[PDB]
RNA sequence: GUUUGGAGAGUUUGAUCCUGGCUCAGGACGAACGCUGGCGGCGUGCUUAACACAUGCAAGUCGAACGGAAAGGCCCUUUCGGGGGUACUCGAGUGGCGAACGGGUGAGUAACACGUGGGUGAUCUGCCCUGCACUUUGGGAUAAGCCUGGGAAACUGGGUCUAAUACCGAAUACACCCUGCUGGUCGCAUGGCCUGGUAGGGGAAAGCUUUUGCGGUGUGGGAUGGGCCCGCGGCCUAUCAGCUUGUUGGUGGGGUGAUGGCCUACCAAGGCGACGACGGGUAGCCGGCCUGAGAGGGUGACCGGCCACACUGGGACUGAGAUACGGCCCAGACUCCUACGGGAGGCAGCAGUGGGGAAUAUUGCACAAUGGGCGCAAGCCUGAUGCAGCGACGCCGCGUGAGGGAUGACGGCCUUCGGGUUGUAAACCUCUUUCAGCACAGACGAAGCGCAAGUGACGGUAUGUGCAGAAGAAGGACCGGCCAACUACGUGCCAGCAGCCGCGGUAAUACGUAGGGUCCGAGCGUUGUCCGGAAUUACUGGGCGUAAAGAGCUCGUAGGUGGUUUGUCGCGUUGUUCGUGAAAACUCACAGCUUAACUGUGGGCGUGCGGGCGAUACGGGCAGACUAGAGUACUGCAG
């Protein structure tokens, strides 16, 4: 069966995962049919991106998600949408963008002067 | 590693001021040792080599790290000599020296290494840390009243502060508006000889 | 269009110029060796014997298929020796699925093995997804159990007995498979399509569960994974010139999922080769890596993709799928057991042992994370994997202190006996404790998992906050010229040095030591290996009068090359667009680790190849024209 898996990238103690469509038999770090997303658990909130157009196609043809990929598809709303259930908007959290560096430079200029 | 041996003998061999406040250099501007007076045969290689030695023993960078700096400078789109100089100028121990909070680049290194500075609110004790545009460098609370740093506050004036740096507060807060262009950088060295040395 | 990119030196001579080889300075490594050695991050580690292998693990799982009841549990019961029931549960066994993946190694292979691009009107595809139809009806066994036999053991026979989603017969299916006839249509010749129409014959199933409920059969489409065929591309060797008779082609059969001498009978006499056939040698191939200005050269460790093999050789079986590493059968070598009749093994899985060698690690800890197998699920399994241990083996980062300190100590070493060096160095005087040390806090990785409410192997690690005190932390090579750095003493062609030229013959900047110096630094040197320098195999980019080099001279075969001009094709060439050129790597940008190494994201790169469309100057093909090249004719002529 063709499945949607996490493949491990990154270095020791820094697991970064790509969301890939691959045959069940293929080894984890093996050739993938498509990369449809990425998942970085070490972040807060863990980084999640999914190409929803491709996720819908692959679930349509019958790709079977793995357990963690199924959790991610529910957060993104791609699972609920594919099935017809509600919640398609999803509950995806995004990291608050840190203050821009230029603005903090202006802040320091004003503060001291 | 670091070079921790005598500092004057290096400036004496190279015939130029590295610390620039050194009385023992001006007293004996000839190279060190028994034969330091004797006539040395000229060669282009010795000239190129000594310009490299002036660079790396001014900033306190080992040859391994300095050669990586060269490759980056040559890779960068500008002219290699300007890129190399401003990369070494971006070093945090150098920025601290240019700001005035230290007496010597050796003193600047020790301070940064011992954990007295913060960059954009995060502690950095890496002397080779390269500052970028709009970096803000601050002093931790414990080291603000620290006796040599107190000296540094009321010893402002030893050297001039370059335009890309700016000390804005009595907290001794350093701002970097940009990386220095070659004109901004003022160093007793001919950079074109080092580019030629590594093209050998 | 276009800058991002090329350094040389020594050595033939009395001297010179040239030619030409040799040698050196650079970079790289799955390294080894010598001296030396503080810490951390991230990688990496049998290159030799595809040598032999002690020991433990590396593949199981399902009571929601089944009879059952050895262990637990619960319920009777007791005398307390045991004996029943239940089926929550579960040993052994039947049955299903998995075991063909994942992991290892590079022996073989010079081949459609691999890379890249196509073809299949010549094909298969379990589980997964999504339409349609269905899931009717009977039957006979057997493992396990119990009794008993044979055998030293491995194992094995007989009787009796039981069940199923195990096995087996029939009906139905008319989507599907086979055959005959026949209509339309699309091409690329076999042919393909219209589930075309029509006649005749034929092809299945299985139940369980009471809960997020799971299943079974045929058939249409999809997705995935393949099979087979072909163009083009990447080693040395004619001191290897002929090779081939299922061999080359055809027809009738056989065989396969499918095409095909794949097999077979007959018939024809072909097929492949100096565009190196057939031999010999070597070698897994590639993305990439190293070097290089580039072109090129070398290389294929790790990581990623294919292939091949699994003690050696041969064979098939089961299955959707098999080089079947931890399956089976046979033969051989080797090890072991035996009652001598006969049996049992296979680390090129992980760890480990012996051996070979200059040389390469622990008989760790977890399934917490990611991937995989089974299960409705809870879960179980997983030496995949995530981590830990060991080796400066590599890369990167940091420390071994900072400021001040004199006409400048002692001591060492030179000397023109004036001193001069070491040297601001040291002593001393203050200043900060990074990394180590001693305390106290203490993770992220888990919008996970179980929803029962507990759950992180790494780990009380990383990282924060306190304390004490410069406190614990520098070596290696070189110093004649290349090539940075010079003197004294000791031996005097000796002992020794050396990459090359060359240094040692009682005054050596070359030997050994010392002082001083230089280059690098937790490393520094040496050896081996590849590229560079080497325009020294020269496509970019060289030569042949005398330096190495014109065949003794012709003729001519293949091949290479081609005057002027008209038209045409659009093969070479050129433009454009689309497809492809996996990821990683590389490169540009940007972000994340305190920085960096490293890691991630988005462009470019991927020079190529295939399809469509455009141009026709030039090369080429095709059809013509012309006479200046070439040849002929005629008239003279010399030898
Ligand atoms: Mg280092
Ligand atoms: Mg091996
Ligand atoms: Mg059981
Ligand atoms: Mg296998
Ligand atoms: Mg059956
Ligand atoms: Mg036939
Ligand atoms: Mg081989
Ligand atoms: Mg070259
Ligand atoms: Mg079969
Ligand atoms: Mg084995
Ligand atoms: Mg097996
Ligand atoms: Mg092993
Ligand atoms: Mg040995
Ligand atoms: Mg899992
Ligand atoms: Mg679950
Ligand atoms: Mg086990
Ligand atoms: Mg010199
Ligand atoms: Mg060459
Ligand atoms: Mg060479
Ligand atoms: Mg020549
Ligand atoms: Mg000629
Ligand atoms: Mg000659
Ligand atoms: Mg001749
Ligand atoms: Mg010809
Ligand atoms: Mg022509
Ligand atoms: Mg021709
Ligand atoms: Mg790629």
């Amino acid at each position: 069966a063709v499945k949607i898996k996490l493949t491990r990238l990154g270095k020791i103690r820094n697991p970064q995962y790509r969301i890939i469509v691959a045959d069940a038999r293929t080894r984890r770090d093996g050739r993938a049919i498509e990369v449809i997303g990425r998942y970085h658990p070490k972040e807060e909130p863990s980084l999640i991106q999914i190409d929803s157009e491709r996720a819908q196609y692959w679930l349509g043809v019958g790709a079977q998600p793995t357990e963690p990929v199924l959790a991610l598809l529910k957060i993104t709303g791609d699972w609920q949408k594919f099935k017809g259930l509600p919640g398609a908007e999803g509950t995806l959290k995004v990291k608050e963008p840190k203050p821009s560096k230029l603005d903090l430079f202006n802040a320091a200029l004003a503060e001291a002067e | 590693a670091r070079y921790t041996g005598p500092a004057t003998r290096k400036s004496r061999r190279l015939g130029v001021d590295l610390v620039g406040g050194d009385q023992s250099f001006e007293k004996r501007p000839y190279p060190p040792g028994q034969h330091g007076r004797a006539r040395i045969k000229e060669s282009e290689y010795r000239q190129q080599l000594q310009e490299k030695q002036k660079a790396r023993f001014s900033y306190g960078v080992m040859e391994k790290q300095f050669r990586r700096y060269y490759e980056e400078a040559n890779r960068q789109p500008g002219k290699t000599g300007d890129n190399l100089l401003r990369i070494l100028e971006s070093r945090l121990d150098n920025v601290v020296y240019r700001a005035g909070l230290a007496r010597t680049r050796r003193m600047a290194r020790q301070l940064v290494s011992h954990g007295h500075f913060l960059v954009n609110g995060v502690k950095v004790d890496i002397p080779s840390y390269r500052v970028s545009q709009y970096d803000i460098i601050d002093v931790k609370e414990k080291s603000l009243n620290t006796l040599p740093f107190q000296i540094a506050r009321e010893t402002a004036g030893e050297r001039p502060i370059p335009s890309w740096l700016q000390v804005v507060g009595e907290r001794q807060r350093i701002l970097v508006h940009q990386l220095p262009e070659r004109a901004q950088i003022d160093v007793p060295l001919t950079e074109q000889l080092i580019v030629e040395l590594y093209s050998k």
